[PDB]
RNA sequence: CUCUAACUAUAAAAAUCUCUCUUCUC
């Protein structure tokens, strides 16, 4: 215990446009929302892992800037009735966030997993791409 | 990075140089009784902060509050009760398992068994509890598979269910947390049901907080120094 | 800010790309011995080349 | 002609089944004929565990991994290649891909 | 000799929107000048070109023309531009197609002043534009101010007296817009007499017409009545034609008559 | 004659088609 001020980054990766959005142990306090298409310009790209990595180092020295050192990680996809699995970029985004200074420990997944409701949405025989 | 359309319908500061710490603090029944930093909005009158603290939970490991790692995959919510100056305190708030642990523990091949329970504590704190045990495979049992038959669920259902009233009808909630940690009820559980049925990785789930009667300060300075 | 940095090949994985025309290694950075990533390259490379990196960690994957 | 003697269904027994919904197209599906795969990985990918391993407080911390599985319509798990398109005297045989390491 | 450009600094800014004339067309795009800053080239990116996709790479560029345009990374060193088509709001377009052409005027102007005085743009821009998008945000604000008030002038330091007075003389015959508000009265009476009362009122309505504004209310009916007025400041012709309007009441409520107002004072 | 550990990541659009069908016996 050498004075690890801690946050929770929060890593919320979707299957377009991930999040990075580190806060306070309570949550209740935001630092450096910044988000998946806040640096990218396609908007095709946004789930993208080097948006991933932009958006990554830019909360990073955010979180330089105010004085947080040490991080936990909420990885948490959509969820719900959508897909259940971890978006593409956000692994990147840990990467990142492990990499540029801050330290990292206790890894947690938070998806949002249902017991059965809200009917999924595509009707009877689903999306037909 | 642009693509807008401002749909509408600078005086900017430096938000973060507005803002201070404050400290947190566990009860006396966790063994390391520093938590952390927070960071809040300035305290000035009309909404001082220390309204605004006083409600907040924070989500922290068993690892940390006691150093050991065989805690890591408890999880504690503890929430916002007094605060001092610098430096609050915390009451116990719920308990919970880290969900990796739970789909560990969750395998085919072996049916779960669940028993849900609201109980009162000894001082008044109305909590609901939960346990979640899976058939444990024979030390010689060339069966495939390990299901358990349904009366036997229920009757393990009851066994728990009446175990785990005792234990929190018996002691406050300072005094549950206290059994919780240690997780005795386990071995108790398992005492009573390896009669029944195996029962391997019974553990208490979901320890969840529901009324508190009205803020008891004495006991909450007792948790802390 | 201009962190070019080299990496060493040390193994080549194979040749991708629908085009057919690029080709994934894995390159152990020249200094940090540690180190080592997968990476495209385009033309032709062998055992012991010195990749030019402008970006360092943007592991890039299989491409269709 | 009946293509497959199970039916291609593995109901045999049980009137009716809840269907579930498949997880790329969301096409439901009943939940017997519904591919299923237990994708159990590494919260971290093997590539980066290293950059973790050395630049973390907790020496020596579990790196968890993360459980679920999934459920394909057919139609998905063909295009996907979860499932391929075998022969005739290989559609008999239900042993999984031998065990893919050992 | 055409060069200074338009605004502050020469290069482009953040997020800023621009029209770009296009001439060329390599590979990845069209590296091509600009006409809103100096003159300087800029990359269009096909992935980042249209909206639909690109089908075609003739059809889209029309070399030679006027098209939107935005920066993304400018390169302040040398002078290269990113630039970007696809990514400007359909609202954005249209606003930044009048900022293009309001400040495509001032230059035009401003072309023919040194072309006449032989001294190059950059001396005039210094010396008059600058001030004047600095004092009115706009030079052709300041223009326009310039038709009706001469003071925009004072404070302004040009390199010659002959350039103001050729300027002025090209801007009070060139940029000339007096917005001619009309209005229709329906006379609605059943009176007694209302010729005569018609007459009073048209010699009360037009004797009231100024040396700079003259009100004549020309007959197209009987009831409608047509008030048309050279308003040459757009804000005097109102009032003008609001005192004709209670003029005409003042005379239809006591002869026996009534009348209504069809269409107020517009532009 | 002793055993049960790995893992990824695609889908834009493509409509139609005029004939002429002819043996096997040593
Ligand atoms: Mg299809
Ligand atoms: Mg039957
Ligand atoms: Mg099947
Ligand atoms: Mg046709
Ligand atoms: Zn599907």
């Amino acid at each position: 215990d050498n004075s690890q001020v801690f946050g929770v980054a929060r890593i919320f990766a979707s299957f377009n446009d991930t999040f990075v959005h580190v806060t306070d142990l309570s949550g209740r306090e935001t630092i450096a929302r910044v988000t998946g298409g806040m640096k990218v310009k396609a908007d095709r790209d946004e789930s993208s892992p080097y948006a991933a990595m932009l958006a990554a180092q830019d909360v990073a020295a955010k979180c330089k800037e105010v004085g947080i050192t040490a991080v936990h990680i909420k990885i948490r996809a959509t969820g719900g009735t959508r897909s259940k699995t971890p978006g593409p970029g956000g692994q990147a985004a840990l990467r990142a966030l492990a990499r540029s200074g801050l330290r990292i420990g206790r890894i947690e997944d938070v998806t949002p997993v249902p017991s059965d409701s809200t009917r999924k949405k595509g009707g009877r025989r689903g999306r037909r791409l | 990075a642009v693509g807008k359309n401002k749909r509408l319908s600078k005086r900017v500061v430096d938000p973060f140089t507005r803002k201070e710490w404050y400290d947190i603090k566990a009860p006396s029944t966790f063994e390391n009784r520093n938590v952390g930093k927070t960071l809040v909005n300035k305290s000035v009158g009309l909404k001082n902060a220390s309204d605004s603290l006083k409600g907040r939970v924070v989500e922290v490991c068993l690892a940390d509050l006691q150093g050991s790692e065989d805690h890591s995959f408890r999880k504690v919510k503890l929430r916002v009760d007094e605060v001092q100056g610098k430096n609050l305190l915390t009451n116990f708030h719920g308990m919970d398992f880290t969900t990796d642990k739970l789909r560990s523990m969750v395998r085919k091949w072996q049916t779960l068994i669940e028993a849900n329970v609201t109980v009162k504590t000894s001082d008044d704190y109305v909590l609901r509890i939960f346990a979640i045990a899976f058939t444990r495979k024979q030390a010689n049992q060339v069966k495939r598979t390990s299901y358990a038959q349904s009366s036997h669920i229920r009757q393990i259902r009851k066994v728990i269910s009446e175990i785990l009233t005792r234990e929190v009808q018996n002691s406050t909630l300072a005094q549950l947390t206290s059994k919780l940690i240690p997780e005795v009820i386990n071995k108790e559980i398992e005492n009573a049901t390896k009669d029944i049925f195996p029962l391997q990785n019974v553990h208490i789930r979901k320890v969840k907080l529901l009324k508190q009667p009205k803020f008891d300060l004495g006991s909450l300075l007792s948790l802390h120094g | 800010k201009t962190p070019v940095t080299l990496a060493k090949v040390i193994k080549v994985l194979g040749r991708t790309g629908s085009r057919g025309g690029v080709t994934q290694v894995r390159v152990e950075f020249l200094e940090d011995t540690t180190r080592t990533i997968v990476r495209n390259v385009k033309g032709p490379v062998r055992e012991g080349d010195i990749l030019v990196l402008m970006e360092s960690e943007r592991e890039a994957r299989r491409l269709r | 002609p009946k293509k497959r003697a199970s039916n291609g269904r593995n109901k045999k027994g049980r009137g009716h089944v809840k269907p579930v919904r498949c997880v790329n197209c969301s096409r439901s599906v009943p939940k017997d004929k519904a591919i299923k795969r237990m994708a159990i990985r590494n919260i971290v990918e093997a590539a980066a565990i290293r950059d973790l391993s050395e630049a973390s407080v907790y020496a020596e911390y579990a790196l968890p991994k993360t459980y679920n599985k999934l459920h394909y319509c057919i139609s998905c798990a063909i295009h996907a290649r979860i499932v391929r398109v075998r022969s005739r005297t290989d559609r008999r045989i239900r042993a999984p891909p031998q065990r893919p390491r050992f | 000799t055409s060069h200074c450009r338009f605004y502050e600094n020469k290069y482009p800014e953040i997020d800023d929107i621009v029209m770009v004339n296009v001439q060329q067309i390599a590979e990845m795009g069209a590296y091509v000048k600009l006409l809103e800053y100096d003159n300087i080239e800029g990359m269009i990116l096909l992935s980042e070109l249209s909206r639909r996709r690109i089908r075609s790479i003739q059809k889209l560029i029309r070399v030679g023309k006027n098209d939107v345009a935005v920066v993304l990374r400018v390169d302040k060193e040398k002078g290269y531009i990113d630039l970007s088509k696809r990514r400007v709001s359909s609202e954005d377009i249209i606003k930044c197609e009048e900022k293009y052409q309001k400040s495509k005027t001032v230059h035009s102007i401003l072309r023919y002043c040194a072309e006449k005085f032989q001294i190059p743009l950059e001396e005039l821009y210094k010396t008059i534009a600058w001030p004047l998008s600095r004092k009115f945000g706009h030079a052709y604000e300041a223009f326009k101010l310039s038709i009706i008030d001469e003071t925009v002038w004072e404070g302004i330091e040009p390199p010659s007296k002959d350039v103001l007075d050729e300027l002025k003389n090209y801007i009070s015959k060139r940029l000339t817009p007096a917005v001619k508000i009309r209005a229709d009265v329906e006379v609605s009476c059943f009176s007694y007499e209302g010729i005569d009362a018609i007459k009073d009122a048209l010699k009360s309505a037009e004797d009231m017409s100024t040396e700079q504004m003259q009100v004549k209310v020309k007959l197209v009916a009987a009831p409608l009545y047509v008030l048309t007025t050279q308003a040459l400041d757009k804000q005097k012709g109102i009032e003008q034609l609001e005192s004709a309007i209670e003029k005409i009441t003042e005379v239809i409520t006591k002869y026996g008559g009534v009348c209504n107002i069809t269409m107020p004072p517009k532009a």
